[PDB]
RNA sequence: AUUUUUUUUUUUUU
RNA sequence: AUUUUUUUUUUUUU
RNA sequence: AUUUUUUUUUUUUU
RNA sequence: AUUUUUUUUUUUUU
């Protein structure tokens, strides 16, 4: 033996991520992602498994962690909708199912302090910022790889952006019932969460429905040492896993 | 005709009655089950998961800062936090433990309290987390809390202490609603030595408090909770 | 604990434990791993052998979601319909789209989970009242007709849709109850308490509300004709879930609901965390 | 330790019957320990 | 006696006894030992063989405490609630903290013992009356909701707590009864008829009254709306104990009770021992 | 549908009816039994315990002195006490025997009457305790009571006599309420010789009367007792 | 000497059932003779 | 109250 | 184009 | 610090 | 996450 729980390697396709100050990997509800079995299947079409071209790590854009920063939310598969062959099969097909490996980067020094809550939420239905029976419009729940900055302003047709109330009326402290992992700068620099396909249908449309949402939330505020720049980068890298596509057609057009 | 006699309680509607009734949709075949992960069979399964305690309650509006217990450097013999252990009220009220606890009238068992240190890796501290069993007051210095159920926590590479609150009670069950006879005691933390920050780092570091239930936990006599209400019905 | 089950007295609560001076520390943990370590009281203090005389049976989700709760209160009356244009607005009949998210007390118990699948047990109670002057109390019969989606909707109380050759209906007396069972009628394998999606890719379609948690609709009327007086019949529908399966435990909601199927909460709402009457170190 | 005798179903449908009873399955580990590497108690969590 | 049981006719009452001229005297005793010697009539007189055709079955404490007794009489009415501030004071609804020590007849049978543990059987009877002028008798339905400690209390008759998603409730007609069983709900292994203690070490806390004999509380209302008249519904709760176990037989109380849970008796009370109409030697 | 016929008595509420009824708290697990001493299974167990008879009823208010039968020295052929044996009334009414006897309509069996002498150890007496079976009057001299069921009591180191009242009745059961047809007889005590006090001791010595039931005792047809009442309900 | 046939419990709870019946235990000795040394009848009580 | 200590072998965490 | 999927056992890194 | 409790059989006073 | 490919034999349409 002599190995570490800290030093991990995830290889998927032609992409490889190494980490040396990891904590563990979280496997959501103790379940690895799989392909759709015949006993659960309903759609008669033979599914497409493009595995090497689509089950690979895609790196999202980086987010600046400041002291006054609130948090960021990403929707899946919406974040990976312009990313290579996966996003192309996402629009050319009417159906599709996918699991994910999410790896969130944030490295610092031993003088730094701060803690992030990386959490995956199944069916994270957002609340409108106006209340009542107001709905959230399509483009505000489908931002792409840019995600939702929760420290931004209220905008018409969009969701509420209070990080405390989790954008759905539940408090932030009870968000640990969902599959979660911390990034503590004294301990951790990465978080790995492996998501299976969680739905009440065997296979679903990947453009009108987001199965899970990924929230990176600073619980403890960022404290840089004296004279350091008051900023750290956060990077999100998501890889599809066991991805099937069914019902190929002529690329449906989504709003914007 | 079989000669029968109808009892008192014929024609009553008891909401908790578990009988059979005719199916309004005969020969209906429902959608077959597929495998969905995360299946819940019991609410005693999901209260053994830690969730954060909003314990820094000293804010006029609810904040993320309410989950952060402040921790000051170069302090000696002082107190970090303190609360009573009414788990259906106070800091525990909005917690996933204490929101399922208020669905039931009686609780019994051991609690599992955690603390996670989120300061710099070059910093060090020693803290003493103490549970005061009921009968005595809330401890007002470190020597008072030292005489109870306590652990000394050395802060290092492992960032969490887990100090269970063991079941110290004469009666076998406590009311989930706060009751003086079935009170649970007090919980506090103190500086064992100090907090030492590394050079070129100033300010406050923070603690993160968690609570969950042990497998020792019991929960009976289902009731309605006080955490939600409405004055009018909702429309679509 | 629930590790070891004995023969003389089963399922010990705490094992007998003694002093520790050891290099293995069960109470030091990393919650940055996203896991809860199963730390017992015997890992911190010295304990004695105690038993659980408890099974954890009332916290079963079959028991937790399986008692009758009031999901709808609607009102109809038995008055003269001659000269009335809209029978629905005059409440000669009234229908209800079946949902379990209008009483917030059942809704919070349901929305502790993401997906639920159960057979439904409905109990409908009808009570009358005559607020105006009347010589007697009418002996009234209520029809509750279960109207599936796509079925013709009633326009009048004496309309042709009430005959119900295919739609299931029940006829019961006011003051009494009608109890019937409805199976799991979701299109998918479970209902959706939450839906992060839309009906289709459109910029103006509705968010969250879906036919995945669609349970039908039932329409109410009074079969009797009009008397000299006006009598108001209040109808309360009670739902009991059974054969319950539930998935994905969610964070409990503390802010109040505003709508059906939406997760929206009111603006300028009150704080739900109780502020301390003192400082943080105060018991 | 008596046993109840109300096991005769009167209707033809399975939706018509009474409640299913306690599962006695009781697995908290998929929420409490959803980790890839098994983590013993007493051992250090990391390295 | 109950010493020897025969075959031809069982459990002899007295054995056949003859003359005694003996040095062993069974009738000379010391009650300074704190004991009652089991002296039979055959130790003093000459007896004949008689049998008990008796089992001692009605004096079993299951039978002794196991018949229905009226533990509470409360009153609600069904009137117009518009313009009423306090619904409890107007008796639109009324609640009752469950105890068995308000009717003194059951209370004396209970307080022959210190600790009792039993399952409870409740029977609630509701009878109406219209003391003012009315054209008809209303067909009313009573809700009795069992409210545990810590549950939200009702403020109004139409308040949100009556929906009872977790609290058990029963809906029955006036003139009828509702019968339901409640298990033993004490926190300890038995109820406390008597408690020589306090809730905590305080100089101003209450003596004797405790949550050890706490049995819940049930709240009453009429589900129906208001009519043209006012109708008063009287509610009588009947308790039957079953599966009774009892401990520590106590002295019977002869002075009248004054409160619930207290052993207090009125000042200047009458003598309870009957004075002889004559002297001590008078038959 | 099974064709049935409802009998007269459908919908009645009989208070003594022992049937089943639905549980309002399903799946509730009560507190497990611990061992408590002094468990009562039957009221025929606890009426075989002697309790004091307040038989010196000649007091305007209830006293400790009501339990003390006075005994005078150097008296000859006189009477110590006398009462009728209606055990649900009179001197026996407030007694633990006669407070459980009034919970039932009929009684049968033998009584166990005791007397304890509480004078000086250097004193001596001889008393004759007699039971008069029903049919005759209450005895007015010692020779009248001598013809009945009697014992001569020599007072010595053993301070108690136990004189059972045996079941002398034609009918098999007596009314616990006083009835002339089911009367039980009379009980009295007389000086057999005298009371002799030692020198330098003056005054009265006392007797202590006890009653209990034999294992021969029967008790049936439960009723409500007359020992307590109320005019209004009690509040907490 | 007939035997009653009403032994079928209709509900699932033990609190729902009817009365337990007579104990037939019948020990008055823990109240009537709660003494340390056993005291025979006929013998002197003391010495 | 016929209980107290001396110490054996088995079980719970090695 | 007689190919597709269901799943077995062996080999390469355990 | 591989100790703690559950309880067995033997010895000292029965 | 001890999975991936090489290829065997069986089943569905030959």
């Amino acid at each position: 033996c002599g190995y570490s729980d800290r030093v991990q390697q995830i290889t998927l396709g032609n992409s490889t991520i190494t980490t040396q100050e990891a904590a563990n990997a979280v496997v959501c509800y103790a379940e690895w992602p799989e392909y759709l079995p015949d006993v659960d299947a309903s759609d008669v079409n033979k599914t497409s498994k493009p595995d090497t071209s689509v089950c690979r790590f895609y790196t999202l854009d980086s987010k600046t962690w400041t002291t006054g920063s609130k948090g960021w939310c990403w929707k899946l598969p919406d974040a990976l909708k312009d990313m290579g062959v996966f996003g192309q099969n996402m629009f050319f097909h009417s159906l599709g199912r996918s699991g994910y490996t999410v790896h969130v980067q944030c490295n610092a020094t031993k003088f730094h302090s701060g803690c992030l809550l990386v959490v995956v939420i199944p069916e994270h239905q957002l609340a409108s910022h106006e209340g009542g029976n107001v709905s959230v419009k399509y483009t505000f729940t489908h931002p792409g790889e840019r995600g939702i900055d929760l420290s931004s302003a209220n905008e018409v047709g969009g969701p509420v952006k209070d990080v405390l109330y989790n954008m759905n009326g539940t408090l932030l402290g009870n968000l640990l019932i969902f599959p979660h992992q911390f990034i503590n700068l004294r301990t951790n620099n990465t978080a790995t969460i492996v998501i299976p396909y969680i739905n009440s249908v065997p296979i679903d449309s990947m453009t009108r429905h987001n199965n899970v949402s990924l929230m990176v939330i600073p619980i403890a505020p960022l404290t840089v040492p004296t004279g350091a720049t008051p900023s750290l980068p956060i990077t999100v890298t998501i890889a599809p896993m066991c991805t099937e596509f069914s019902g190929i057609r002529s690329k449906s057009i989504v709003p914007q | 005709g079989l000669p029968t006699t109808t009892l008192p309680g014929s024609g009553q509607f008891l909401t908790t009655d578990d009988r059979q009734s005719p199916s309004a949709l005969p020969n209906y075949e429902p959608t077959p089950r597929i495998h969905i992960p995360g299946k819940v069979h019991n609410l005693l399964e999901i209260i053994q998961v830690d969730t954060l305690i909003p314990m820094n309650n000293t804010h006029t509006k609810d904040e993320v800062n309410s989950y952060l217990i402040p921790l000051n450097a170069n302090r000696q013999n002082e107190q970090v936090f303190g609360t009573n252990l009414f788990i259906g009220d106070g800091v525990f009220k909005t917690t996933l433990l204490g929101e399922i606890v208020q669905y039931y009238t009686h609780w019994s068992g051991s609690l599992r309290f955690s603390l996670m240190y989120t300061g710099p890796a070059l910093s060090s501290a020693k803290l003493i987390l103490a549970y005061t069993p009921p009968g005595a007051r809330g401890p007002q210095d470190r020597r008072e809390a030292m005489l109870g159920t306590h652990v000394v926590w050395d802060i290092g590479l492992q960032s969490t202490i887990v100090m269970t609150i063991p079941w110290t009670s004469g009666v076998q069950f406590r009311y989930t609603d706060p009751d003086t006879y079935t009170s649970a005691g007090f919980l506090s933390c103190w500086y064992q030595t100090s907090l030492i920050l590394p050079p070129e780092t100033t300010g406050q570091v923070y603690l993160l408090s968690f609570i969950s239930a042990c497998p020792d936990f019991k929960l009976r006599l289902m009731k309605d909770t006080q955490t939600i209400s409405q004055t009018v019905a909702l429309t679509e | 604990e629930e590790v070891i089950v004995e023969k003389t007295k089963q399922t010990v609560a705490s094992i007998s434990s003694g002093p520790k001076h050891t290099q293995k520390v069960p109470i030091l943990t990393a919650n940055e791993t996203g896991a809860t370590m199963p730390v017992l009281p015997s890992d911190s203090i010295e304990t004695r052998t105690t038993y659980m005389h408890f099974n954890g049976s009332e916290t079963d989700v079959e028991c937790f979601l399986g008692r009758a709760a009031c999901v709808h209160v609607t009102e109809i009356q038995n008055k003269d319909a001659t000269g009335i244009d809209n029978h629905r607005e005059a409440k000669l009949f009234n229908d209800w789209k079946i949902n379990l998210s209008s009483l917030v007390q059942l809704r919070k118990k349901l929305e502790l989970f993401t997906y639920v699948r159960f057979d439904s047990e409905y109990t409908i109670l009808a009570t009358a009242s005559q607020p105006d002057s009347a010589n007697y109390s009418s002996n009234l019969v209520v029809q509750a007709m279960y109207v599936p989606p796509g079925a013709p909707n009633p326009k009048e109380w004496d309309d042709y849709t009430w005959q119900s050759a295919s739609n299931p209906s029940v006829f019961f007396k006011v003051g009494d109850t009608s109890r019937f069972s409805v199976p799991y009628v979701g299109l998918a394998s479970a209902y959706n308490c939450f839906y992060d999606g839309y009906s289709h890719d459109d910029a103006e379609t509705q968010y969250g509300i879906t036919v995945l948690n669609h349970m039908g609709s039932m329409a109410f009327r009074i079969v009797n004709e009009h008397d000299e007086h006006k009598t108001l019949v209040k109808i309360r529908v009670y739902h009991r879930a059974k054969h319950v399966e539930a998935w994905i435990p969610r964070a409990p909601r503390a802010l109040p609901y505003t709508s059906i199927g939406r997760t929206n909460y009111p603006k300028n709402t009150e704080p739900v965390i109780k502020k301390r009457k003192g400082d943080i170190k105060s018991y | 330790s008596n046993q109840t005798f109300t096991y005769i179903n009167y209707y033809k449908d399975a939706a018509s019957t009474s409640s299913a009873g306690q599962s006695l399955s009781m697995d908290p580990s998929k929420f409490t320990e959803p980790v890839k590497d098994l983590m013993l108690k007493g051992a250090p969590a990391l390295n």
